[PDB]
């Protein structure tokens, strides 16, 4: 019951006394495929965060391991996901949620629960903007032409209208893309060695 | 049986057969050309598009008879694994990938005939309800 | 009014070279 | 009872420490038909999210498995669904809920509970817009011609009127369409092998 | 139940009677890698706090110990992180949360939970501003041209609109950067001596 | 249940009857390094309370004891800290929280939890002001040019906007600085005598 | 086995082989030149870019066939540890790093051929499912 | 062992070796000059800047190849303890300290060579994982 | 309207000197 | 618009005298 912002300052003076991090080794790369990875897939549907609902990609080239010496996750791993719903206003790009990455021949599903990103790597696969400024505007614009024609809160209210409806997006089909699979895959219960 | 299945399943891998259509024609753009396929062929709509190591992974679609586009349910297969086996009707095929956009044409029409009853996907194996 | 979709990027119809290189075998 | 947004930031610094994903194999393709699939059906009714209530499609070509080597789900699988009710304003397209996909000769029902999509694949089968701007507008427009004829919140209130009534849609009959069946079908309790 | 601000003043007169600090020795440098360090990594994706979600860097040169005599943390330690979401208005730069620093060959993961900083060292890797003043402005600007054309709270409300949407940022790919790893790493359970 | 402000006055008449202070001796100087000290460090990063997050200094010359006869705390004691977040308006200088002062060769960490000060000694290491009056102003200034162009609470609301966003600071790198280590260090559990 | 693995894993380190492409050409800027590589070579897309002690750490990316850029999934490896082994397709490669921006070009095309089935990443070792 | 370590650690103190670069050139300002170093030398980036008693404590930084500045992770070391051993790449070095701002230049380039595998920080001692 | 991305900083295409110095060996 | 950072205080490039005095030994 000392001061609180006494505490806070105190917290940030010796910076930080953040708790030590266990710098412990991931045993194997074939024990763990680290993220910091891209799942460089390839989208195979049209995309329109116009309408919520799913996009689908499948892997492109291969995914690898920690050291990066083994090739565990291979291509033809179809992923599926979902765009919960329309972007915001003039937002650069939709956001994408690749959920399960499944493999083709083998099996190798895995609820990955990562977002997708861009070629560039930035999160969310980009697209184009349907502003729909029309539908949001046509309201007061008919009405107001009438108040106008009286001669020959509606602005405020019209703004409360406007923000109501989201815009939409769009991203074309067959876009090169990737996933920031934000985690770790074990294929140390498939794949192991050896020669020749 | 365990071993009964096995033998069969191998039988099932190999069914990219029948009398193929040998000629696929493609487009040709100086950008396309590069990352083109190795071999692309069909017997059915079950179409294979093999790829070289160093040829990108396009995304291809089918042109249904509607003429408008559609997306095929495809998969790739192969030890090579490069090839993409697609299992949807269409003569043409686009092969977009960002800017770029190829569009191999399939070229056969034995019209009015073809249908039978495979009885699975591939005719090798079969469905004997459980 | 509104706009529609833009009709699709249309591949070379003019130039037309065959696909296949050598002749296909079965991989799988 | 540390900081909260201390936590959050902390969460997103080492990105992510999202929980490892079990990259485990779907045993068989004839154990599982993965989504990332399209159920390329064919609609056989007029559609009008004008009125809530059902559309019906039936499959077109075949549905396949994981590897994609077996053809389990075959054609003539009639699906039925429902459009809970009208789109929003100038919304590109209605949304569609294909519920049960039933099979014809065999049986093979299955409450699939997926949305439909487009040829393009984008979610929701598209259509046309009845704005109905008329009925929403005719209100203040009669009244206001009277306040006008006094010479020869109603705007705000007229907007509260306007948004009240939804628009509607429409999509024609026999539209090529598909379903993002957002899940997995087992037909490993029908279909199994073999030769010749 | 004396005075309170009696207390406070009293607190700050003999300044401070802050509690004595145990000036105790970190045993080893190879027991502890102190922060006050930079993890001079190298970013390998485009960055856009436009969209929340992850960036990725990997170490550049080496990280060292307390005395600084041993080289424990070595290069090729890929880090991954996250930008919870867009900067504020004209904010110099996004903030970055490098979470887990993983090592390559070895293993050596470690949820570090630190922010990134700049070459300069200042916290958060900088970037460029998409103001997006457009989308925030286009609202009242269409509407108001209409109230304008009546001749040929909307300002206040327009401001409540405006602040709603964040701006965004951007920082290019391959930026030299560093981490104020705000803590201590033990590699005294890897690395130890000796000659030659 | 006498009067209260009866009490208070009474409190401050015989001034004070503040409780006697135990004028007791710190045993040793090598038992205690008193504050009233400066930890004359040397900052080695750019600083910008623009962005919250850490600065780092390391000691410059030596720190001493009570009598000041022993040199216990020596140089090369790296300190790290944190600026919780931007200064206020035109504030002379940021505030700084040096947290842990760690030593180099030896060890000698110590969560000191003191603020930094200036060469002059005044608390908080100074810097320069980014007012950012721009971003705070650009709001009403676009909008208002429109209300202006109608001819050719927004002021109040614009002020509520304005104060919202903090300014920022800046202090250059390699600034001579010091810490009002607001406490006492024991190195009477390292360091003791003797000759020659 | 424990010892079975080991032997193999070493086998797996060394597979930067096949018939390499020897020529990489790079750009050349007076700023670039400085912090250039030692040796940069490829046999595949599995490309190595060795570095000297005193040569900075660029960040490099791949130019997919789309022509637009992408970021490779890379790693560095080596006792030297300096080299960066990248495991993504691309002929060219950029090698940004703040202002500066190199862009080694790889230079080979045996087109239409190359694909096989490694069967792991590197062909030394193998995948024998568990 | 307890005594095994010890012996070694001493071995590890002394490794400011290899073939040094002897010439560092500095700037020279009438303000700088004063509080200049004693000896400043390098073999690596592991660079030492010794100081006299009566020479202030600058704060120095490195100029990475980007040319833009950076801050080195440094430490000082020595019985003298005055010297600052810095463990980051860079030819030049600034040496700011308030107004004042020196900037010793390192002067060597054996380019394209140098890299090996120390195997610790300093090559004396080693890493034999636990 | 809006702006786009700026096309990338483009490396020297004109001057073109070979990369490799000596000939590569395997390190690892 | 906005301002940037000011490019750094730049040391004497003109005058250039050698650093070292005597020749260095190892302290530590």
């Amino acid at each position: 019951e000392t001061s609180e912002g006494s505490s806070a300052l105190a917290k940030n003076l010796t910076p930080a006394r953040l708790k030590a991090s266990r710098a412990g080794v991931m045993a194997n790369p074939s024990l763990t495929v680290p993220k910091g990875k891209m799942i460089p897939c390839g989208t195979g549907t049209e995309l329109d965060t116009t309408v919520p609902g799913q996009v689908s990609c499948r892997v492109s080239q291969d995914v690898y391991s920690a050291d990066g010496l083994v090739r565990l996750i291979d291509k033809g791993s179809w992923v599926d996901g979902q765009i919960t719903g329309g972007i915001k206003d003039g937002q650069a790009r939709v956001f994408v949620l690749w959920e399960r990455i499944r493999n083709d021949q083998d099996g190798t599903i895995v609820n990955i629960d990562s977002a997708g990103t861009n070629s560039l790597g930035s999160a969310g696969i980009p697209g184009q903007v349907d502003a729909h400024m029309w539908e949001r505007l046509r309201g007061a614009i008919m009405i107001s032409l009438f108040s106008d024609t009286l001669t020959a809160q509606l602005a405020s209210e019209a703004l409360r209208s406007y923000m109501s409806i989201p815009p939409t997006l769009y991203d074309q089909q067959g876009d090169a893309v990737s996933i920031f699979v934000a985690r770790d895959l074990d294929f140390s219960g498939v794949y192991t060695l050896a020669d020749n | 049986a365990a071993d009964k299945k096995r033998i069969t399943q191998k039988l099932k891998q190999t069914a990219f057969a029948g009398a193929k259509n040998y000629q696929y024609v493609m487009s040709e753009q100086p950008e396309m050309r590069s990352i083109q396929p190795v071999h692309v062929w069909d017997n059915y709509r079950f179409t294979r598009f093999e790829f070289p190591a160093n040829a990108e992974l396009p995304q291809v679609y089918m042109i249904s008879a509607s003429g408008k586009e559609t997306l095929p349910n495809s998969h790739v297969v192969g030890e090579n694994r490069n090839i993409i086996e697609v299992e949807t009707v269409a003569k043409e095929w686009r092969i977009r990938l960002g800017d770029k956009v190829v569009g191999v044409r399939n070229n056969n029409f034995a019209p009015g005939r073809g249908a039978v009853a495979t009885g699975t996907a591939s005719p090798d194996v079969r469905r004997v309800q459980i | 009014c509104s706009s529609g979709h833009k009709p699709p990027p249309e591949p070379d119809w003019s130039n037309t070279v065959p696909v296949n290189k050598t002749i296909p075998v079965d991989t799988q």
